[PDB]
RNA sequence: CGGGGAAACCCAGGUGGAGGCCUGUAGCGAUGCUGACGUGCAAAUCGCUCGUAUGAUUUGGGUAUCGGAGCGAAAGACUCA
RNA sequence: ACACGAGUUGUUCGGAAACUGAGCACAACGUUAUAUCGUUUUGUUAGGAAAGUGAAGGUACUGAAAAGGGGCAACAGAGAACCUGGGAUUAUAUUCCAAAAAGAAAUUGCAUGUGGG
RNA sequence: CCCAACUGCAGACCGUACUCAUCACCGCAUCAGGUCCCCAAGCAUAGAAUGCUCUGGUACAUAGAGAAAGGUACACUCAGGGAAGUCGGCAAAAUAGAUGCGUAAGUUCGCAAGAAGCAUUGGCUCUGAGGGCAAUUGCCAACUCAGAACUGCUUACGGCGGGGAAUCCAACUGUAUAAUUA
RNA sequence: CGCAUGAAUGGAUUAAUGAGAUUCCCUCUGUCCCGAGUUACUAUCUAGCGAAACGACAGUCAAGGGAACGGACUUGAAGGGCUAAGCGGGGAAAGAAGACCCUGUUGAGUUUGACUCCAGUCUGGCUCUGUGCGGCGACGUUGCUUCACUUAUCGAAUGAAGAGACCAAUGGGCGUGCUGUAAACUGAACCAACGGGUCCGGAGUCUUGUUUCGAGACAUCUGCCAGAUGGGGAGUUU
RNA sequence: GUGGUAAUGCGCACUUGCCAGGUAACAAAUCAAUCCUCCCACGGUGAGCUUUCUUUUCACCAUAAUCCACUUGGGCCUUUUUACGCGUUGUUCGGAGCGGGGGCUCAAGAUUGAAAAAUGCAGCUCGUACUGUGUGAGUUCUGCGCAUUAAAGCAAAAACCUGGGGUGU
């Protein structure tokens, strides 16, 4: 019959990300020889809100290293990085909230935001409102770092890696109640279309594999398998678990 | 005179969410539209404006704090943390 | 409408020359056919969609 | 602004103009008559009645995604009668 | 209707010359038995040598500086220097009017002249 | 060579008619369907509701004579009874504006609620209250509300909710089978 | 004592809300008893204009028999012709090669534990594929393999913007590139000043050579061969 | 280049070598409200009505671009010091400088002239000369934004602009 909703999403025809009003991507600093051997100064001369996103944005104007010239990088603001601050990103960088120092160099149990899991990378994870990591622990012989994220994993980072010292902006977000499909509704407008969903027992058995008939119903059970291919994985794919969850929550 | 018993801010949604849902947005509802403290200043000035962007009127400063307050309650920690995991390091 | 590109305002043109009569005395050709014109056209009917 | 109270706070008069809030135009719809029409005004229209009408609203131009495929607040809807 | 003549006038009005947007796909590269396929704006093509411009200086050489090819997409967004009067018509006009322009202005390019440098 | 105020000459390209709709487009047609934008008078009235009117525009929609039955209606009425009609109050009637008093159970305390229900309303001649400005005094505009006396009702345009007691279902606004199911 | 209720295949309630389903009550009424009068526009007659559906031929009945429900035949009864407006009993009236049902060695949409296979996903082997000391095995060689390597390859970033060394071996023929900061609270920086003999400094030099970082002979690398899964999809049957 | 304590005023140069910032650039509701429309007031010209009544009813009474020389609302400076005071219909503000005196600047106008009566309109005269020329209801231009509900925070670039630095030296 005709292809899952799912699948049709993987086109990317109108389920693009909108990303119109939006700002540009959010990235640290670019690692130079000075973030390397010594640091930047620059200072905040912004705080603003891309659409579709939780956190808060700043603009922060650095100095160009080599031209004469004054580059304006955009990354994600921590939590009480106000208007003026001076932001400290480099090796001799002091440990202070929203200064970027070289992974390796902070401490040991020290809140940590905006991690590049890769050296190089201008910061890939901890990035969504509220969310930090947890510095564990050095290994100064390997040269790794253990950390936990925000899911709980814990990760070895290589501890060249640079870092951003305290919580993401946002916060909350979640904790407040929508209360209206209207709320709902500029909700992913600057996101996505994510939105509303029908619920597979509604749609057609061509359409889907919960498209049966007289109830409502599956009829077949909802775990499907991970080798199973595209267009019938649906449902909770692989599950190790269901239904309530009692005690334990492991970190998945 | 006092034109609502309870409902508050809330009253703007008539009969009609329910009521444990309207009174757990009621606190955030009001923190957000409240006034802050400005530690620059000195004023209650801050005004929420778009997420986590708050704006003080007296300072013009604007600062990340976040959602409906300015400061989160884990941020007292992560500042008060590093004040000390700085100065530790400094001896 | 008022606009129009100029390549389109000529093919207007010439179907504006195109919609004459048949001359009365080319009847009198020896060995004629043509009586009155076939091709002729109204905007009524038949919309050249230029 | 006034009144009550030791306190905590509680009562009353104004101002203010909130809401996927109510009546009601245009707009957008299309409930009932199972009304007209039913070789029609019309290969789905008309009359009164009715839904909503600051919002998940209505709308022009441009632009994107289509044939075992597209798109779908899901009716096998729609993709030039 | 039909037949036979006539009618649409712009330095400023709309577009284009000359903006960018959702987007498009020429080059380039890569695929494909085959380009009639894909990439081609998150600052921007291409394993990728795509700058033909010229600061300062020496008299049409010498080389600082500039990273990321060409173009299209808006007659409702951006941009745009002109207004009324009329006896100027069968029909066009912020379009036409001629020395008292019925007249009054705005602006672009170049050029001489006087004033200054 | 630059600058300044004038002056001199030149100022190219394409559209420009008409239409935008009960006849100029799409719907086989001059089809009661559909189709974006701008300007928008007077009176009654809360008014872009609805009714009539000055400027503008129309008298084109095939007509004439004309009291049959049967129909359609963006048409009415009815003695006595008042849902007995019928699958079913379908259709019709009914309610009605504004102001004052009054208002139950239930409840997420927001509502329910215009709950239910009672009463007032014209015309005319007066009276009170509500302000501005100028130097207690002088001069002035534009309206609204309340009260009284006298007098009248044939209850008399348009417009405009019937209401109450409960059960089933979905929480709500929304969407949804273009052309039988909202 | 539930043919066959029941807990997110959600159970039980539920104010407000509904062009949703149902039942009573007041009000009101031509819904009704039981119908009557009036109006506009028709139908009606006229002027002008002027179609289509349909059409074997046709057209009054009773009974009989018949394909068992006649306009026609049989035996009877009616029947002068031509006409205008109505009406809806009949013409088993008109529309549409019954949609119901069965049949056909006709399909199509869906489903799965059908028959028959295909992509996708995983898995093994060889390959890509290199270097060094080793450890376990097998009969000097080879299978496997720990570890330390770096040039294939892979992942990332950058305008490929500063690597490594100099600190010198198992090489080849003190410190480590170092004005600045140590909670923060918005200033500026270019197109060399100058020194030395037009060059060299200021602004260290060198290159067995990667742009840099991470991983690295691994696998998410490449290609072929092999199995498992596989209504996601195909064909056909039932 | 140059004045003022200052807000800023006045008309040798070049700056797309370079840099930095602006304009372009976007935003509710309430209140006030521009052009303009309507209505009233004043009374000039013609017309309508006239048995009676009506100092009457109807129409018209206009000034385009361009360029010159008091009021309202905001930002600000100096001065005197304020911790109760100023202010809106309205959810405000001040020792990080309220209020008062005096000033600077910006926005929207008003006013007087150039254009411009030579035009337009109406009436009339024997195809001409003369005559005439509002504390009201609307109105989104504007005040008006770091500006709306907001888990909604409301496009970009040419082109232009000023400055930094420099050139002139």
């Amino acid at each position: 019959g005709k292809t899952v909703l799912s699948c049709r999403k993987g086109n990317g025809s109108v389920y693009q990300v909108h990303g119109h009003k939006r700002l540009g991507s959010a990235k640290l600093r670019i690692l130079d020889y000075a973030e390397r051997h010594g640091y930047m100064r620059g200072v905040v001369k912004s705080i603003e809100h891309e659409a579709g996103r939780g956190a808060a944005l700043a603009r922060v104007e650095f100095r160009h290293p080599y031209k004469f010239r004054r580059v304006k990088e955009l990354m994600v603001a921590p939590e009480g990085m106000f208007t003026g601050q001076s932001v400290f990103c480099g090796q001799k960088a002091p440990l202070a909230i929203g200064n970027v120092l070289p992974l390796g160099q902070i401490t040991e149990g020290c809140i940590v935001c905006n991690v590049e899991a890769k050296p190089g990378d201008r910061g890939t994870l901890a990035r969504a409102s509220g969310d930090y990591c947890i510095i564990i622990s050095h290994n100064h012989e390997t040269g790794r770092t253990r950390l936990k994220l925000p899911s709980g994993q814990k990760k070895s980072v290589p501890s060249t890696s640079r870092a951003m010292i305290g919580i993401i902006s946002g916060g909350g977000r979640i904790e407040k109640p929508v209360l209206k499909a209207g709320n709902s509704f500029y909700r992913f407008r600057g996101k996505r279309n994510c939105w509303p969903k029908v619920r597979g027992v509604a749609r057609n058995p061509v359409e889907h594999p919960h498209g049966g008939g007289n109830h409502q119903h599956i009829g077949h059970p909802s775990t499907v398998s991970r080798h199973s291919p595209p267009g019938q994985k649906v449902g909770l794919i692989a599950a190790r678990r269901t239904g309530r969850i009692r005690g334990g929550k492991a970190v998945k | 005179a006092k034109r609502t018993v309870k409902m508050g801010v809330m009253g703007r949604y008539g009969t009609r969410y329910g009521a444990n849902p309207r009174k757990r947005a009621k606190k955030l509802e009001v923190s957000q539209h409240a006034k802050h403290f400005c530690s620059f200043c000195g004023k209650f000035a801050f005004r929420r404006k778009a997420v986590g962007i708050w704006r003080c009127d007296g300072c013009s400063k604007t600062v990340a704090g976040g959602a409906y307050t300015l400061s989160t309650p884990n941020n007292s920690t992560v500042r008060s943390t590093v004040r000390r995991l700085r100065e530790l390091a400094k001896i | 409408g008022r606009f129009k590109p100029l390549a389109v305002k000529k093919k207007y043109a010439k179907k504006m020359n195109q919609n004459k009569p048949v001359p009365y005395w080319i009847r009198l050709r020896t060995g004629n056919r043509i009586k009155w014109n076939e091709k002729r056209r109204h905007w009524r009917r038949t919309k050249l969609n230029y």
